[PDB]
């Protein structure tokens, strides 16, 4: 059983696997 | 060859695969636990040395 959990813990069958923008801006003014 | 019957021998008797069953898990048990061993160890390195990870 511990082996097979192994093949489900990495998708070994590979049977599995099948947004905010990180640029932010902020306003500071007039020079 | 000859063959001939028994009784005593005969009152119970068991096919193969309950004979090997009666020994299989209990006197020879080692056995069993090296051969999960060895299955166990076909399934992590074979599927280690093929799949590429995620
Ligand atoms: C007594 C009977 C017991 C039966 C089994 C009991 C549960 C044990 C099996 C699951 C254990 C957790 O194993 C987990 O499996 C999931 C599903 O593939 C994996 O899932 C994760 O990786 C895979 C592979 O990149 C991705 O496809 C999936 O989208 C992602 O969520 C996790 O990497 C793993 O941590």
């Amino acid at each position: 059983t511990i082996g097979f959990v192994y093949e489900l813990g990495h998708d070994a069958l590979k049977v599995h696997s099948r947004l905010k923008s990180s640029v932010v801006i902020s306003y500071l003014g007039n020079i | 060859f000859i063959t001939s019957k028994i009784w005593d021998g005969a009152l119970a008797e068991n096919n193969h695969i309950s004979s090997i069953g009666n020994i299989m898990y209990t006197n020879y048990n080692v056995w069993l636990i090296l051969a999960s061993f060895i299955l166990l160890l076909a399934m992590v390195g074979a599927i280690v040395i093929t799949i590429k990870p995620r």
